[PDB]
């Protein structure tokens, strides 16, 4: 039983449409445990259409 | 995730010149000795290697360390070696060395000398860290166990063994630690500020896109936390109820439940912020009443153990690691047997999985007997004092 | 002298409709029960009766008192009667009543009702006091035991039973309470102010005197009535002047007298206590870790426009090493040493009535230490029995300890505290064969 | 069977005081510490001085001049005796 498992479960219904949901989840866990402060935002800065988001998920 | 072996030198009653090693059996390690043998000392060492935390009341004056005065030293060094196995099954070793120095006027200084964590693989060993702060975080990560519950639940000090029965303020502090509540609150506050940060700075599709994502992410964290807390609480409470029913002799109390109370803050910008107040409650017949200030000594010990077991099962990754230091404290004839039987049941149920490590420390004959033969344990450890009054570790085969 | 009988109503696990009574035997009373039976509660009632102090952590929500909700009433009342007799040997009764009321709210409010201390002599009962504050002082004086030590050692709560092992700060407060150190400092300061006031008055009257001296000699030369008046003034002033000088010498010595007596009292007690601890630790503690245990006490003096400051520590010695026990002692070692220290404290400190109550002395003790502790207690029973100066109370659930204690000593009875059909605590006397 | 109050008396017997009765002085400090009342000791001193000064005023002139300490010495011993009664 997990805490980000529920985070991911939340994004089952509605995809967060222009970031890949799965990389985000590890990112927030990395962000809170690996505690790099910029990365999640930077990850999004690099992130720069439904198809492209799908590709983002596959690559991860 | 297994712990394999622990070697102790120069701590407490243990000598600084010849080290003592204990090998941890699966699924039960029994350590028995007379008063002051050095049994509790072992868990402290187990606690230190994994957490980097010294026992409460032993932080300064080199209380932890075998006293310099007995041996004619100005310096004593204590080293703790723990060889353990990862969740993945990679083999690791963690060692901690500490220096105690004696100056003139009888004053003493205690210092952490060095910490090293190496990996045992193939024929080669690789060092991951010599930094102590890294050590604590990594070992918690490597074992698959959060650092907070290692301190609170897995390796609870005999002195702190009753914490689930402390006053509401302290009890709340301990639970918040276990739930990592503060860190989750900080990360959510962090993302919203970042969202607003970018909003101010404000290709168009990317922006509308980011706002949809950010609302979703913050909502998920907020929702996942609540759901996590509610879920964890309920399974824990069910484990507690079951154990107390199976174990607690006597008809005065039907069951025991942890009650959690919320203060809720409502925001459109910040989502929801939750504050938890915890209390342990009895139930007799239809009545529920708060235990604190209202329970017996035997009830206190028993309820505390049960809360610890439930917490470990639900919170910790399903590796059966817990250490119990004199569980039989203040328990009557019937309750001692019952605990042993409950423990034996827990071992049989959870053995099939294959990874359970249970450590029981005792000086009590009846309790020792119920566990001793029936369990698959082929060996146990006795702790005696030698003539130099140093503690030695002896392994006894029950066969002979 | 002796405590005779205790009646409990509506306290803790005890029902609110029928009282449960215990008759305290001499010189050993044994109370046995399963976990949560209501044994320790008996000791709590004994402390409440004599001290008017409720158990720790039972101060709010009426934790001490039987829950109102359990019995289908809105209010419950608790009454505790203790029949005891003084050193002189007349018998007193102290009654304490507390009511717990449930509010039409989440909260519950607790209030202390009237308490009476009455005296039974001849065929009648006479009220000595109906006022509570008067009660606490009266019970301590009639028993011959100080209130603090009654609280600290005679009826020490199972939850607080390890206090001699506490951090240095807490240990210091408990000892300061036992020794009345603070009250003594207060009295010394009072004397000093009185001395200084008289010193100032002394100066004024002295100078008034020699002025009046000049007038009396002036008058001798002239010679009528006016002369006579001057002579009288001189006499009155010279007398007061000498009276004050005498007062300053007296106050200063009395100042010194108390300070000296205190320091001498404290030192001699410690020594006496320390010797008993040693005798007991040697007799009792199996294991070679420690030969004896001693309390070490240190004094510091502070300067003010006079104060003795005391710090206490409990120490280990094996093979000449002096080791502080704090942070360095085992669980079983803590239990045994605390028991020994309380026993010593009472013997030396308390007026010599063999009153102590031990609640589950066997906590965290191995078989040998259990056997040993029982044997020491039994030894103490045999020596002190003939005189008729001992009442020892043991609360236990341990069969081994039970056996070594019970049969040989003059107890034809012991008390079992079990729960009735309705789950209320009952006190039953089991007759030994 | 020793106590502070008993120890203050022995000290006084070692170094005797001249105008203050010693039994009531020890009772007064006991009352202040036991009966918790703060002005018992001051009330005692003030009384003892007033009694002393009254007797001294009554005394004849020839007696007064020669010695005064001897008379306060007498009255304090009388006070001790009165306390014993
Ligand atoms: N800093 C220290 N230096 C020297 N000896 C110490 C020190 N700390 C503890 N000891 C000794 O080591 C013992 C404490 O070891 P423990 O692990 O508490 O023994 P134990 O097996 O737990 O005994 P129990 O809990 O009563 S069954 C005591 O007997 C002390 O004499
Ligand atoms: N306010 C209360 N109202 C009703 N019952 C209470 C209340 N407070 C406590 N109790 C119960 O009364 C009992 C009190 O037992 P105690 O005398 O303190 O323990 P005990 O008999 O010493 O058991 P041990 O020490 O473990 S052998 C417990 O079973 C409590 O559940
Ligand atoms: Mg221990
Ligand atoms: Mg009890």
């Amino acid at each position: 039983i997990s805490v980000d498992a529920l985070v991911q479960e939340f994004f089952a219904q509605q995809s967060l449409k222009i970031l890949p949901q799965a990389p985000f989840g590890d990112a927030v866990n990395q962000f809170v445990s690996k505690d790099d402060k910029h990365a999640v935002e930077m990850f999004v800065m690099d992130s720069l259409i439904e198809d492209f988001r799908k590709v983002m998920e596959k690559n991860f | 995730s297994k712990i394999e072996k622990l070697s102790i030198l120069g701590v407490r009653s243990f000598g600084p010149h010849h080290p003592e090693t204990i090998a941890f059996n699966t699924p039960l390690t029994l350590i028995v000795g007379y008063n002051g043998s050095g049994k509790t000392t072992v868990i402290e060492c187990l606690k230190y290697a994994t957490t980097g935390e010294l026992p409460p009341n032993s932080t300064r004056n080199g209380a932890f360390i075998h006293d310099p005065d007995l041996v004619g030293e100005k310096e004593v060094r204590a080293q703790v070696k723990l060889s353990f196995r990862s969740t993945i099954g990679e083999s690791y070793v963690v060692t901690r060395n500490i220096q105690l120095l004696v100056q003139r006027n009888n004053k003493r200084t205690q210092k952490t000398l060095e910490g090293s964590l190496l990996l045992r693989n193939n024929g080669e060993r690789t060092v991951i860290s010599t930094r102590v702060a890294e050590l604590d975080k990594l070992v918690s990560e490597k074992l698959g166990v959060p650092p907070a519950i290692l301190d609170a639940v897995i390796f609870c000090h005999q002195d702190d063994s009753l914490w689930p029965m402390s006053e509401p303020a302290a009890l709340k502090k301990r639970f918040d630690e276990i739930f990592e509540a503060q860190k989750y609150t900080k990360v959510i506050e962090n993302i919203r500020l970042l969202k607003k940060k970018k909003g101010d700075e404000l290709k168009v599709e990317t922006t509308k896109a980011a706002i949809e994502d950010l609302g979703r992410g913050m909502a998920a964290v907020d929702h996942a936390i609540m759901q996590y807390h509610s879920k964890m609480m309920e399974q824990i409470n069910r484990t507690i109820a079951e154990l107390w029913q199976s174990t607690y002799q006597g008809t005065d109390i039907d069951t025991i439940q942890i009650r959690s109370d919320v203060e809720s803050t409502t925001s459109s910008d910040s989502g929801t912020r939750r504050n938890y107040n915890y209390r342990v409650s009895m139930v007799k017949g239809d009545t529920e009443m708060d235990m604190r200030g209202r329970c017996s000594a035997g009830q206190k010990v028993l309820a505390s153990i049960i809360i610890r077991l439930a917490l470990a099962e639900s919170f910790c990754a399903n590796c059966g690691l817990i250490a119990l230091d004199e569980p039989t404290t203040n328990l009557d004839s019937d309750n001692i047997r019952s605990l042993a039987e409950s423990l034996h049941g827990i071992i049989k149920a959870r053995q099939a999985q294959g990874n359970l490590q249970l450590i029981v420390i005792t000086h009590d004959e009846e309790f020792l007997k119920y566990m001793q033969c029936s369990d698959f344990c082929d060996d146990f450890y006795r702790v005696k004092r030698d003539e130099k009054q140093n503690s030695v570790i002896v392994r006894e085969s029950i066969t002979r």
